[PDB]
This record gives C-alpha cells, sequence and structure tokens, in this order.
C-alpha cells in the first residue's frame, strides 16, 4: 500500500501504519 | 523531502521508514 502517490492525510496514515509504536516525524516543508 | 518523494512521486518503504522514530 506504501508503493503509490501518498499526499496529505493518506501520507500521515502510511506513515502511522509502517512505524507503529516507532511513531514518525512528518516534516512537509523541509 | 517527504513530500517530494512520496506525493509528488511515488513513495517507497525504503523512504516512509526513514521518517519513523
Amino acid at each position: 500500500f506504501v508503493n503509490q502517490h501518498l499526499c496529505g492525510s493518506h501520507l500521515v496514515e502510511a506513515l502511522y501504519l509502517v512505524c507503529g509504536e516507532r511513531g514518525f516525524f512528518y516534516t512537509p516543508k523541509a | 523531502g517527504i513530500v517530494e518523494q512520496c506525493c509528488t512521486s511515488i513513495c517507497s518503504l525504503y523512504q516512509l521508514e526513514n521518517y519513523c522514530n
């Protein structure tokens, strides 16, 4: 599900699902 | 950054994982 264009909430959702209890950082401007 | 790589172009697991803590 990650091998596609992922924008906005869709990208955040993918990071959430892939990263699990690690969490993640979402830095769109940089 | 992540938007250029995953939004404007096709994402990958390798690239997403680089943003996990």
